[PDB]
């Protein structure tokens, strides 16, 4: 799978950092 | 009164850009108290439906129907266990291309530039560095708008989750004392900083001026739009494949999580995503797909569910080299000639080996003896030892091994004992208490943390004495 796709992949929300 | 919801989002503003404060506890609920009384002020979702969600499934179908996605071979169910979610209406083999979305159909960082919010985007800093946050105001600005190309989505989208920005004081509660509760608590403090922020920055901002936020916003709809994206997104190749980008799937995303592997991927040639069977669908089972190799604290936080046998479910162990250390030149450097760094956050996994060819790496350095350092340092081996130091299969020294196993096993056994419940009282209060869904998400995922670290401990104790018998028998040592 050249690009696979991850449901919910998690990101970071910290603005701050 | 719009002055008083100035007034507080200044002082939630205020709370929740001060530095981090055993104090982490009481600062939630400081801030917990001033979201709750901003939101008993405000009138929910700006933006609410008349009908059911499954009463717009139908525009879902045609309207992806129409722009070239699968609508045949699966109906929407909603499903106890998982809420809604696609059933097959007929016998679908593993491996069939049985699901399609092209990337019009897509809600992306790019169409959030496009859109309405464009202006905004352009000048903000935020939205320019956090494409999440991006997808979250796309989502709220188009849902709000009443004739938005993705309406038919954006009405089938549920109206509440199960992140833990939902929980009760009560269900947060049952996490004191775990690893997961401050990546709860960082959850709540960033998303009420954010939400107070973008209320004054869409207030003043002549940017945001012609955006339908401009005139209602409230706390709800930015709990609902980063728990819309966070629960749901996808990071696909942009259109030129030169780049990653963050979007919103149609369609396809309402397929619930079971155990297996990534069967859903990017097609660039004709420009959708495509997702083949991860295993026989029978007519009349729910479809599902392998969501990706998160641990239950991800699922819980950022997907809302506690996934039970989670073969990828981790906790987090820091460990660092101490400049106190005579050693901690020399350790350095052969942690930096390995790629490691002389300080980090590890994971300690459910599944056997507990630690990774990285932490086994790092805790073989961590406790070398200067002779040993030596030989990963000088020499014409010297890198070659290097590259298996990560290899369970060549160790340094019998002696290397029986240390940094007996160093894991005090370690775990030690982080045991920081819970204010042990195992078994998590296994007695699911027998014999009823709870909600919320709450037994967040029991599971304690006792879970706990079951991992007992897990590791035995694992580290087997480790130890196999490789004890092995300097007492005086083995030969393995050689590269
Ligand atoms: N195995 C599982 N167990 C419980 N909930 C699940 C699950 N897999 C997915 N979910 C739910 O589905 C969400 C991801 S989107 C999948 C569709 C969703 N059920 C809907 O009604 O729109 C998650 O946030 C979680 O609420």
């Amino acid at each position: 799978l050249k690009y696979p796709i991850e449901h919910g992949i998690v990101t970071n929300w910290d603005d701050m950092e | 009164s719009p002055k008083e919801i100035l007034n507080l989002t200044s002082e939630l503003l205020q709370k929740c850009s001060s530095p981090a404060p055993g104090k982490e506890w009481e600062e939630y609920v400081q801030i917990r108290t001033l979201v709750e009384k901003i939101r008993k002020k405000q009138k929910g979702l700006s933006v609410t439906f008349d009908g059911k969600r499954e009463d717009y499934f139908p525009d879902l179908m045609k309207w992806a129907s129409e722009n070239g996605a699968s609508v045949e071979g699966f109906e929407m169910v909603n499903f106890k266990e998982e809420g809604f979610g696609l059933r097959a209406t007929r016998d679908i083999k593993a491996e069939e291309l049985f699901l399609w979305v092209p990337r019009k159909l897509l809600m992306t960082v790019e169409s959030a530039k496009n859109s309405v919010l464009g202006p905004l985007y352009s000048q903000d800093r935020i939205l320019q560095a956090m494409g999440n946050i991006a997808l979250a105001f796309h989502l709220l600005c188009e849902r709000a708008s009443p004739n938005s190309f993705w309406q038919p989505y954006i009405q089938t989208l549920p109206s509440e989750y199960d992140t833990p920005l939902y929980f009760e004081e009560d269900e947060v509660r049952y996490l004191q004392s775990t690893q997961a509760i401050h990546d709860v608590f960082s959850q709540y403090k960033n998303t009420a900083r954010q939400y107070a922020y973008f209320y004054k920055v869409i207030q003043t901002h002549p940017h945001a001026n012609k955006l339908p936020l401009k005139d209602s916003f409230t706390y709800e709809d930015y709990r609902w739009a980063v728990s819309s994206v966070m629960t749901r997104q996808n990071q696909i190749p942009t259109e030129d494949g030169s780049r990653v980008t963050l979007a919103l799937i149609p369609l396809w995303d309402m397929c619930n999580h079971t155990n297996g592997l990534i069967t859903t991927g990017y097609n660039l040639e004709d420009d959708r995503c495509e997702c083949v069977a991860l295993q026989d669908f029978r007519a009349g089972e729910q479809i599902y797909i392998f969501y990706g190799t998160r641990s239950n604290a991800e699922f819980v936080i950022h997907s809302g569910f506690f996934f039970d046998n989670n073969s990828h479910d981790r906790v987090k162990i820091k460990l660092g080299v101490s400049k106190s250390d005579r050693l901690y030149a020399m350790k350095a450097e052969v942690l930096a000639r390995a790629g490691i760094p002389t300080s980090s956050v590890f994971a300690l996994h459910f599944t056997e080996p507990p630690i990774s060819a990285q932490l086994l790496a790092f805790l073989r350095v961590f406790c070398m003896t200067e002779e040993e350092l030596k030989e990963h340092l000088l020499g014409d081996s010297a890198i070659d030892r290097i590259f298996t130091l990560g290899n369970s299969e060549f160790p340094v020294s019998w002696d290397n091994e029986v240390k940094l196993w007996t160093f894991l096993e005090d370690r775990a056994s030690l982080l045991l004992k920081t819970y204010k419940t042990t195992i078994e009282e998590d296994k007695s209060v699911l027998k014999n208490h009823d709870l909600s869904v919320r709450a037994k998400m967040a029991i599971k995922l304690r006792l879970g943390e706990k079951e991992i670290l007992e897990k590791a401990v035995k694992s580290a104790a087997v480790n130890r004495e196999y490789y004890r018998q092995q300097m007492e028998e005086k083995a030969p040592l393995p050689k590269y």
